[PDB]
């Protein structure tokens, strides 16, 4: 099974540095080319850099946008691909996908998010959305408000509750801090019997908060 | 560069319809590096792109048979014989044989279904929240397929103008429905300055604009 696992992404100030890793497995890493391809919401997909085989004197190529700042390198011994990013800007923000080229086609990794901002890591505060009093079916949730950067993950009852859950995409507020809401529909017969808890995890700041939602 | 214009930019088709997506390679370099061998992908929200067709026509190993890529000269066409519920994603053409590698604009494919009316819920602001110095009330719309929805916030029937934000979930892979959450944020003083809070939801699946209200303090 061909696998490509990116690493190293995260928050960095403008002008800072970052080096992404890519663990390859499932194929002979020394025999095929490698490349990095990033993606932004506003510009879409954009090729970044590429590195050839040892046979080709490790010939590298870069997109004109990142020339002089990014360096692509491979380590056949460790079966990993690296992308050193220096003097980061704004258009460098986005998910960075690791690629390998079998000539006939290419394969992609899960990608790693790279955010370039002036702001520091802010831990979210969790607030409950108490249920009301549609007849038999009720709704409740948690409001994850004021955090940065993305992302935040939300589960319910430590993953024991997955049916009827809806976690909404975060929305950037006037403050520059992200906000996200997670709700679930449940039978109203259980509001007083079942404990409903949301497990918010904002890994960029280590804010693993558990807030049980009670009816007011 | 190797520009490619993808058509259309968006589409909605019922499960079972035939769909055709077109990419036009650049006439600038149909004579510089010959006719290109395009690759087709689809990308789910938050996942890596999945290869469908490589080298114009070849179907990648494991891809379902309903996908097919044709093309001659500079017009290339990915074809889905009959859409499927899991086929909602962003499709785009790729060209990774001549530098710099370029990609298509993309095509967001939505799944058609019957008009579904949303269930509305309103939530007051938390008690442990207002003690920080800000109040935000949330209105919920659950499971509907006329994604075009309208939600007016009112405080004492005073239509709000620019203190609310919406966010819509991706199309549900179970019933092809959407869900929306409008969050109205205002000061704590402004919260206890009034008492009635309502969101007026106008919608295609509703005969009468629904209004879910609640007065401050029970």
């Amino acid at each position: 099974e061909v696998q490509l696992v990116e690493s190293g992404g995260g928050l960095v100030q403008p002008g800072g540095s970052l080096r992404l890793s890519c663990a390859a497995s499932g194929f002979t890493f020394s025999n095929y080319w490698m490349s990095w391809v990033r993606q932004s919401p506003e510009k879409g997909l954009e090729w970044v850099s590429e590195i050839r085989l040892r046979s080709d004197n490790y010939a590298t190529h870069y997109a004109e946008s990142v020339k002089g700042r990014f360096t692509i390198s491979r380590d056949n011994s460790k079966n990993t691909l690296y992308l050193q990013m220096n003097s980061l800007r704004a258009e460098d923000t986005g998910i960075y996908y690791c690629r390998t080229y079998f000539y006939s086609f290419s394969y992609w990794g899960q990608g790693t998010l790279v955010t370039v901002s002036s702001a520091s890591t802010k831990g979210p505060s969790v607030f409950p959305l108490a249920p009301s009093s549609s007849g038999g079916t009720a709704a409740l949730g948690c409001l994850v408000k004021d955090y940065f950067p993305e992302p935040v993950t939300v589960s319910w009852n430590s993953g024991a509750l997955t049916s009827g859950v809806h976690t909404f995409p975060a929305v950037l507020q006037s403050s520059g801090l992200y906000s996200l809401s997670s709700v679930v529909t449940v039978p109203s017969s259980s509001l007083g019997t079942q404990t409903y808890i949301c497990n918010v995890n904002h890994k960029p700041s280590n804010t693993k908060v558990d807030k049980r939602v009670e009816p007011k | 560069e190797l520009q490619m214009t993808q058509s259309p930019s968006s589409l909605s088709a019922s499960v079972g319809d035939r769909v055709t997506i077109t990419c036009r390679s650049s006439q600038s370099l149909l004579h510089t590096y010959g006719s290109p061998y395009l690759n087709w992908y689809l990308q789910k929200p938050g996942q890596s792109p999945k290869l469908l067709i490589y080298k114009v026509s070849n179907r990648f190993s494991g891809v379902p048979s309903r996908f097919s890529g044709s093309g001659s000269g500079t017009d290339f066409t990915l074809t889905i014989s009959s859409l499927q519920p899991e086929d909602f994603a962003v499709y785009f053409c790729s060209q990774g044989t001549h530098l710099p590698y370029t990609f298509g604009g993309g095509t967001k494919v939505e799944i058609k279904r019957t008009v579904a009316a949303p269930s509305v819920f309103i939530f007051p602001p938390s008690d442990e929240q207002l003690k920080s110095g800000t109040a935000s009330v949330v209105c919920l719309l659950n499971n509907f397929y006329p994604r075009e929805a309208k939600v007016q916030w009112k405080v004492d029937n005073a239509l709000q103008s620019g203190n609310s934000q919406e966010s819509v979930t991706e199309q549900d892979s179970k019933d092809s429905t959407y869900s929306l959450s409008s969050t109205l944020t205002l000061s704590k003083a402004d919260y206890e300055k009034h008492k009635v809070y309502a969101c007026e939801v106008t919608h295609q699946g509703l005969s009468s604009p629904v209004t879910k209200s609640f007065n401050r303090g029970e």
